RNA sequence: GAGUCGGCAAACAGACUUUGAUCCGGAGAUCUCUGAAUGGGGGAACCCACCUAGGAUAACCUAGGUAUCUUGUACUGAAUCCAUAGGUGCAAGAGGCGAACCAGGGGAACUGAAACAUCUAAGUACCCUGAGGAAAAGAAAUCAACCGAGAUUCCCUUAGUAGUGGCGAGCGAACGGGGAUUAGCCCUUAAGCUUCAUUGAUUUUAGCGGAACGCUCUGGAAAGUGCGGCCAUAGUGGGUGAUAGCCCCGUACGCGAAAGGAUCUUUGAAGUGAAAUCAAGUAGGACGGAGCACGAGAAACUUUGUCUGAACAUGGGGGGACCAUCCUCCAAGGCUAAAUACUACUGACUGACCGAUAGUGAACCAGUACCGUGAGGGAAAGGCGAAAAGAACCCCGGAGA
RNA sequence: AACCCACUCCCGUUGAAAAGGUAGGGGAUGACUUGUGGAUCGGAGUGAAAGGCUAAUCAAGCUCGGAGAUAGCUGGUUCUC
RNA sequence: AGUUGAGAAGCUUGCUGGAGGUAUCAGAAGUGCGAAUGCUGACAUGAGUAACGACAAUGGGUGUGAAAAACACCCACGCCGAAAGACCAAGGGUUCCUGCGCAACGUUAAUCGACGCAGGGUUAGUCGGUUCCUAAGGCGAGGCUGAAAAGCGUAGUCGA
């Protein structure tokens, strides 16, 4: 249905940084996903109005595309592939090296 | 030093409103002909 | 128009040729004039514009039957 | 919901219900015309139950 | 109707020239549905408000026009009252 | 099946829910005023109403109805004794719009002829009226020469040939061959076609699974340099920070429907075809015109505006003036699928097609802005980066640029 | 005199103005001038008649089709040997 | 920039550029512009030249402001007064009023504005409409006339 859901941890593939292992946070709709710890970016901000502040600059994270990360497998501990090859009452995200459902 | 054009809202109406084009025979071809090429006002 | 009520002839064109052949347009009218034609069953006249190729007609079929199939396409009279 | 307007609620008792959320539509248009109007989901929620009690009244 | 009378009125209209007005006067100036008429808001607040008003004055207010890029913009017109009350039962 | 509140558009708020939230398909309910617009009028998006029932307080509100014509149908009944016109009540159908296609009604001129009248252009442009998903046409009073062929429609030849033509410009057949397609039924009443009741098949409006890779260099970033291995009914697709069969979506393949939609077919029903009964003001004839390739020409044949007029299968009419002999068909009543023409709209592909002065007038909020009293005319306008990381902070300046 | 009209001179002609201006002129109770609303249209209207006017266009408008009309007539026709 | 061929032209390199290119030999062409009073954008010469829109007329002060011939107030001069003043009908469509501004506009500068952004602002039994009735004129159930479109017109109902 998709490979990754929010609730996942990954490593990344072919980036800045890359074989840094993470966790998604959040999910866009361009499939750009934003990683928990991951490609830091840092913004030049004015400080707010209207009795706000920000100050000056501020660290946050920008997405990457979904080709660019896995699922991890913590059994052969590399990137794996995912699929659906077991399915009963529910399409179960299961490796394909090893035929075992994610968790 | 009058010019061609003296303005109106009830001559205007009446001579080429919706009701002028729609009661003859070859307004309502100027009406579909109009329509079809896809301008926006059809009345002016 | 110039139609009968007993035989269906309209108007046709054709030209007006002259000794050099100008060709020019006229129109073939029919002939058709008014008359009164009694009847017995309802007894009373009934008018209407028929051709002499329409009296032709009445005076061979009949007035009643003519008058019937005139009905019979569904027309006035 | 409107599995629990189908449950037994008669013409007389859903009747009489559309009177009531007319009101708290009326008191949120007035709200929002004054400056004291904070909850705005509010506003585009009895906008849609008023029209789920206006369809099972055309349905038995 | 049943219905009707919860669809009439809009809320206040307050502003300079109608909160001087309540004031010397007492006029409260609503913002009307866009089609109602001088009985059936005569009847919406005396059911509304529970007070009794003596006569009610209306007028119809045109849109202001926008010009910026890609076309004209037309803002939505809407009609005001004026509701003249009693000296007592000023409203809320 | 885990995120969501459409786009230009972008922020800050308020929020909804693990299975039915957005999201996608089937069916329904609501559906303001205009518009054939249809209760009467109007300057389109406005005004004034009646009537019936149901409620509601000197002021109303829900629910329906209320246009003309064409048919049918009960009631009513003028001069007029009867009884037709006429007038009401009800039922059924039509009206309007749409690019091309088809059949009919009406029908030009420029231009060719090195001028121009007959003739061409041309029964073409345009304008009306019809109907259909195709229409029309069709079952021999047809062609052939003493041989024979048996409905129509369409393509390729006969052949630019015989003819026609101020015998000028030009216009142009048939007979016979080759193919596509393959049904003929009735007036003693028929196939067939409609509309429902029917039993199965076929797809159609959403989806689902869907094979196989590692280390090493340079680089901002490897799909690239290297060194190997695997998949295959999937290897020249798209896109991922540069060139990817094996990273992502897909593909070859396999399965898919609560519910509607049709398409073939089931076997019934109601119809209808349908005009009654083998064809009379009909064939032929005489002036005047058209259509036949055929511009009165030895001019046959089909048509109809005016005027006329037969034989009754021992009859009739055809075989290009006309006449005798032979051959071949049954006119004046109807019904018929297929091969065929077209695309405003759909979907899948494909390109020795375009790449923002090209390709639609229009990649950009285009029939818009603007120009016109109007009909009508009608433009210019794409590109930061892989990602907004779109420049905190300091100095000159009007506290700006 | 308002008002309608346009006889003379000069200025203007890239004008303030695609027909004016400043000075002077003619009619000014009538074959008058004018506001609103209607009627007549393209080989066709209107015209105290000049071939004048019919949306700054008139010896027969404007617009879209036939139509890429026809031109023995002008102008142009692109790299080397 | 160098260099090679009778020529069309070819070849190797310095910098800019930041992702595509085409030996060789055959095909398919929207296949090569200086000129058509050619077409559509850019920029010149004229030239910092003519003009800046009636020959009713302006001169000080005080203020604001980054900056006053033109803005506000003050004092004094001028000009129309059968209009250069008031008001209805058309017509226009928010130009009216107040905060905030001055890049563009306004034939110059602008702190000013009929100019930008944000708010505000039109109260009717009697005033004008609608409602009632008609003039010219329009449409016109039925009805006559007409190849088809359609034309004319009675009852009628619109039109100040
Ligand atoms: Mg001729
Ligand atoms: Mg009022
Ligand atoms: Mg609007
Ligand atoms: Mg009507
Ligand atoms: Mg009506
Ligand atoms: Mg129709
Ligand atoms: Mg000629
Ligand atoms: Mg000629
Ligand atoms: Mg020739
Ligand atoms: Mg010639
Ligand atoms: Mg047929
Ligand atoms: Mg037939
Ligand atoms: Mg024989
Ligand atoms: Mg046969
Ligand atoms: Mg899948
Ligand atoms: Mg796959
Ligand atoms: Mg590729
Ligand atoms: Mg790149
Ligand atoms: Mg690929
Ligand atoms: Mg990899
Ligand atoms: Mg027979
Ligand atoms: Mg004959
Ligand atoms: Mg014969
Ligand atoms: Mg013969
Ligand atoms: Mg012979
Ligand atoms: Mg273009
Ligand atoms: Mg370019
Ligand atoms: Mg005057
Ligand atoms: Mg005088
Ligand atoms: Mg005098
Ligand atoms: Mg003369
Ligand atoms: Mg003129
Ligand atoms: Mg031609
Ligand atoms: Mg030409
Ligand atoms: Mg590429
Ligand atoms: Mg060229
Ligand atoms: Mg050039
Ligand atoms: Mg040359
Ligand atoms: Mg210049
Ligand atoms: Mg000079
Ligand atoms: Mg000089
Ligand atoms: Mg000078
Ligand atoms: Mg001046
Ligand atoms: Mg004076
Ligand atoms: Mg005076
Ligand atoms: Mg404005
Ligand atoms: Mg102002
Ligand atoms: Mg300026
Ligand atoms: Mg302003
Ligand atoms: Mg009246
Ligand atoms: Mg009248
Ligand atoms: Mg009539
Ligand atoms: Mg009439």
């Amino acid at each position: 249905m998709q490979k990754i859901r929010r609730d996942d941890e990954v490593i990344v593939i072919a980036g800045k940084d890359k074989g840094k292992r993470g966790k998604v946070l959040k999910v866009l709709a361009d499939d750009r996903l934003v990683v928990g710890g991951v490609n830091l970016i840092k913004r030049h901000t004015k400080p707010n109005p209207m009795l706000g502040q920000q100050g000056g600059i501020v660290e946050k994270e920008a997405p990457l595309h979904v080709s660019n990360v896995a699922i991890f497998n913590t059994e052969t501990s590399k990137a794996d592939r995912v699929g659906f090859k077991v399915e009963d009452g529910k399409k179960i995200r299961v490796f394909k090296s090893t035929q075992k459902p994610v968790q | 030093m009058k010019r061609t054009f003296q303005p109106s809202t009830l001559k205007r109406a009446r001579v080429h409103g919706f009701r002028a084009r729609m009661a003859t025979k070859n307004g309502r071809q100027v009406l579909s002909r109009r329509r079809a090429k896809g301008r926006k006002r059809l009345t002016v | 128009s110039r139609v009968c009520q007993v035989t269906g002839k309209g108007p046709v064109t054709g030209n007006n040729i002259s000794h050099a052949h100008n060709k020019t347009r006229r129109r073939f009218l029919p002939n058709l004039q008014h008359h009164r034609f009694w009847v017995e069953s309802e007894k009373r006249f009934v008018r209407l514009r028929v051709s002499a190729k329409g009296m032709r007609i009445i005076d061979k079929r009949g007035i009643e039957a003519v008058l019937a199939d005139l009905r019979a396409r569904g027309e006035k009279f | 919901k409107a599995n629990e307007l189908r449950e037994e609620k008669s013409g007389p008792v859903t009747g009489n219900n559309i009177s009531h959320l007319l009101r708290d539509q009326f008191n949120l248009r007035m709200q929002k015309a004054t400056g004291q109007l904070g909850q705005s989901h509010l506003l585009s929620q009895v906008k849609r139950d008023i029209a789920r009690v206006k369809t099972v009244l055309n349905q038995q | 109707n049943q219905e009707r009378v919860f669809k009439v009125l809009l809320g206040p209209h307050i502003s300079e020239k109608a909160t001087g007005l309540a004031d010397g006067k007492s006029q409260f100036v609503f913002k009307v549905a866009t089609d109602a008429t001088k009985l059936e808001i005569k009847k919406a607040v005396e059911s509304l408000f529970s007070v009794k008003v003596q006569r009610v004055t209306t007028l119809n207010v045109k849109g202001k026009t926008k010009r910026t890029a890609r076309g004209l913009g037309k803002r939505n017109d809407w009609k005001k009252a004026y509701i003249a009350l009693q000296p007592g039962q000023d409203l809320d």
